[PDB]
């Protein structure tokens, strides 16, 4: 999806 | 405790010129100080040669990772990670500093800048601030990126400080 993570990319 | 702060920003080495943002220290200040004692280098290390590791057009740039460059990485002037002060400012413009995170209580050093407003993101992610000078530079760097974030060209922080 639309996220700003530090390591864990998600969608 | 006040300057704003300056980013001089060049793209495969070609320098583009200074964005400057406003910090929010009277909403924010712990995340604001962080924020800008990164950028002087009065600790030693920050911003300074520092990449965007990930850009997404339509939606932020986002940098700060100066120990590891690609997300893994980063440490604030507080130590690796410090709190989610508040969440007051939303993410309502394009050119809106936000903390980046890996969930609660995890800020470090990595932000990003809006290119749209992102209001999924309000109560999660720490807005700081927001871009005065250079918009046009934040948007010329989002066309070098894509929907994977992968950039097409280095985006570099040549120096940064206070203006």
């Amino acid at each position: 999806x639309l996220l700003v993570t530090a390591g864990l990319v998600l969608a | 405790a006040m300057a704003n702060v300056f980013f001089n920003i060049s793209i495969n080495d070609k320098p583009e010129g200074r964005i400057v943002f406003k910090l929010y220290d009277e909403a924010v200040p712990k995340t604001a100080k962080n924020f800008r004692e990164l950028a002087t280098g009065q600790h030693g290390f920050g911003y300074k040669d520092s990449i965007f590791h990930r850009v997404i057009p339509q939606f932020m740039l986002q940098g700060g990772d100066f120990t590891r460059h690609n997300g893994t990485g980063g440490k604030s002037i507080y130590g690796e990670k410090f709190a989610d002060e508040n969440f007051q400012v939303k993410h309502t413009k394009p050119g809106l500093l936000s903390m980046a995170n890996a969930g609660a209580n995890t800020n470090g050093s990595q932000f990003f800048i809006t290119t749209v407003p992102t209001s999924w993101l309000d109560g999660k992610h720490v807005v700081f601030g927001e871009v005065i000078e250079g918009l046009d530079i934040v948007r010329k760097v989002e066309g070098k990126g894509s929907a994977s974030g992968k950039t097409n060209a280095t985006i570099k922080i040549t120096d940064c400080g206070t203006v």
